[PDB]
């Protein structure tokens, strides 16, 4: 994928945001933004540029599902591809995630080469 | 008692989906084959979630369930 794809890296601990940042930075990509929670997301995807999303499931004010299920609800923005981040892997949030139109989900904490490997297949599911 | 068949897996991918099978429900006389994986579902799960969460993966067309 393009090594410039920007990415809006989404989850209320600041800890984990870096985390997610540097991790991206070891695969090559370093147009990386931040968003604190739903709100604050969709906020900055309307900014407009974003072509990739890394969203945590529990965060305060709208969390993870309500902040896909709006993306995808939107007009501009309805086809992005946004990757979950759960804490488990419970199947009522795995199989929301699949239905609600996420393009996959990964288990924390995770690693780069795991990271890795989860971009990979949504490039080529999405022709990136 | 419902039987699923997953074929033309690449490298990796019968472990993998073996796996992620395996976070949904209880897999029972599991056979995997180099590219091919097969399995006895308990029902507890609409088989269009399984195809839901098995096609972050695959394409539909890779996935069979039949009565057994
Ligand atoms: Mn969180």
């Amino acid at each position: 994928a393009d090594k410039e794809l920007k990415f809006l890296v989404v989850d209320d601990f600041s800890t984990m945001r870096r985390i997610v940042r540097n991790l991206l930075k070891e695969l090559g990509f370093n147009n990386v933004e931040e968003a604190e929670d739903g709100v604050d997301a969709l906020n900055k995807l309307q900014a407009g540029g974003y072509g990739f999303v890394i969203s945590d499931w529990n965060m305060p004010n709208m969390d993870g599902l309500e902040l896909l299920k709006t993306i995808r609800a939107d007009g501009a923005m309805s086809a992005l591809p946004v990757l979950m981040v759960t804490a488990e892997a419970k199947k009522e949030n795995i199989i929301a995630a699949a239905q609600a139109g996420a393009s996959g989900y990964v288990v924390k904490p995770f690693t780069a080469a795991t990271l890795e490997e989860k971009l990979n297949k949504i490039f080529e599911k999405l022709g990136m | 008692p419902r039987r699923i068949i997953l074929s033309r897996l690449k490298a990796g991918e019968v472990d993998l989906l073996e796996e992620e099978l395996g976070h949904l429900t209880t897999l029972t006389d599991v056979v995997k084959g180099a590219d091919s994986l097969s399995a006895i579902l308990p029902g507890d799960i609409a088989e269009d979630d399984i195809t839901a969460v098995l096609c972050f993966v695959i394409e539909a067309d890779q996935i069979t369930f039949e009565t057994v």
